[PDB]
This record gives C-alpha cells, structure tokens and sequence, in this order.
C-alpha cells in the first residue's frame, strides 16, 4: 500500500535490473533507436497512463542516470549501525543535496519506469520487482512528503449566492 | 564514468544553469531548460562533442552573468 520496505539485498537487485537495463538500451540505440524515440514522442506530446513529465527524466538514459544516483543515495543512507528516523523532507533534503535529484522528478518516478519498460518490450516483470519497489519509494516519498491538510472554504466559487461550504483533504500542506 | 563523477560534473554544470522553475515563464521553458542540462552532463561525462558543449556552456555562462 502506503508502506515501502527496501533491504540492501533488494537494493543489490536493484543495481543489477539497472545495469540489465543499461545493456538493453545499449543494444537499442545500436539496432533500433526508433523505438526509443517513439517513447519519447509519447512521453511529451501524446498519450501516458496533468503535469507534464520534467525534462530531466524524458529520454531513457537520462533516466537511468537519475536512478543511479538515486540508488547510490539509498545505499549510502542504509551504511548506518543504529537506528535512524527522519522526515521525508530532511530524506529529500539529503537527496538534493548529495546527488542533484529534485523533489517533482522523483513524483514521476513509478509511471516513467513502466514506460521504459514497456518500451524496452521486456516481456518478463516479476524480474524488475526490485527497481519497481525503488521507484514506488520514489513515488510515494516525494508525494507525500508533507503529510496531509484539511482546507475548508466557506462557499464554493461556482455559486457564490448559495451556501455550499467545501471541506478539501489533500497533500501539500 | 562512475556515478560519483557524474555528481560532480552535474554539480559543477548546475553551478552555471542555476535556474529554478519560478525563473521561466512558462512549464514548457523549464522542462526545455532541464532537458537542455541532462544534455551537457551526458556530453561532458560520456566525453562526447566536448568542444561544442563547452562552447555552449561559456556562451550560456556570458548570456547569464
Ligand atoms: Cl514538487
């Protein structure tokens, strides 16, 4: 659900979907480039399943890239001998920090792996659990980094001679 | 390339294309802009055109002091 549980081991798995997928867009750009750009026509004019993806993770390897850095972050955090507790926002403070990686890409992070994947045709997606599990920790981390609020307005905007009061709860506060 | 020389070329790069998201008047800029970066860190790590991107990086750097 809401809950995320990333090992080293599953970390370790992470690295080697990456260098997989790495040798695969190798390959690609080698034999079949026009996959690569179809997804990218599809990734910034056409259809996806709001805001448009950040021009920091469009093209395939550049998203690679973020994940790297992403991944070596998570394994530089986990070098810990004791427990630590932090806010997502101080997580994320570290991130940008470290290795260059914004809150808003990393919002992105679930739908543009299933789009490389997809891309990629890898018929098998058991074998990505782990980098799928990185990239729903990426997601959920930077969604909802600060919790949740409850905005009341005392009428709504669309009829304003009426009294339709609106409770909103919602991310971002 | 190692991911830690990729950090420190990214940084160096955003040391100069330090523009944030409220500084473009328009989402479609910035993303340019964003994609524009991935571009020259790729080039400057992968060593590939060097010329031209570090051209392009000096020319950007003058347009932008
Ligand atoms: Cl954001």
């Amino acid at each position: 659900s809401m809950s995320v549980n990333l090992t080293r081991r599953t970390l370790d798995r992470c690295q080697g979907n990456l260098e997989t997928l790495q040798k695969t867009v190798l390959r690609i750009k080698e034999t079949d480039e026009q996959r690569l750009r179809d997804e990218y026509r599809r990734l910034v004019e056409g259809l996806r399943e709001q805001e448009a993806v950040p021009g920091s993770i469009r093209t395939a390897e550049h998203f690679l890239g973020f994940l790297r850095r992403l991944l070596e972050y998570v394994k530089w955090r986990l070098r810990v001998q004791h427990v630590v507790q932090e806010s997502p926002p101080a997580f994320l403070s570290g991130l940008a920090q470290r290795v260059c990686i914004q809150r808003k890409p990393l919002r992105f992070c679930a739908e543009r792996l299933r789009s490389l994947l997809h891309t990629l045709e890898i018929t098998d997606l058991a074998d990505f659990s782990p980098l799928t599990l990185l990239a729903n920790f990426a997601t959920l981390v930077s969604t909802y980094a600060k919790g949740f609020t409850i905005i009341i307005e005392p009428f709504d905007d669309r009829t304003p001679t009426i009294a339709n009061p609106i409770l909103h709860f919602s991310c971002m506060d | 390339p190692t991911v830690d020389k990729e950090v420190e070329i990214r940084k160096k790069v955003l040391k100069i294309y330090n523009k944030r998201e409220e500084d473009f008047p328009s989402l479609r800029e910035y993303n340019d802009f964003l994609e524009e970066v991935e571009e020259i860190v790729f080039n400057l790590t992968n060593n590939v055109d060097l010329d031209n991107t570090k051209k392009k990086m000096e020319i950007y750097q003058k347009e932008n002091k």
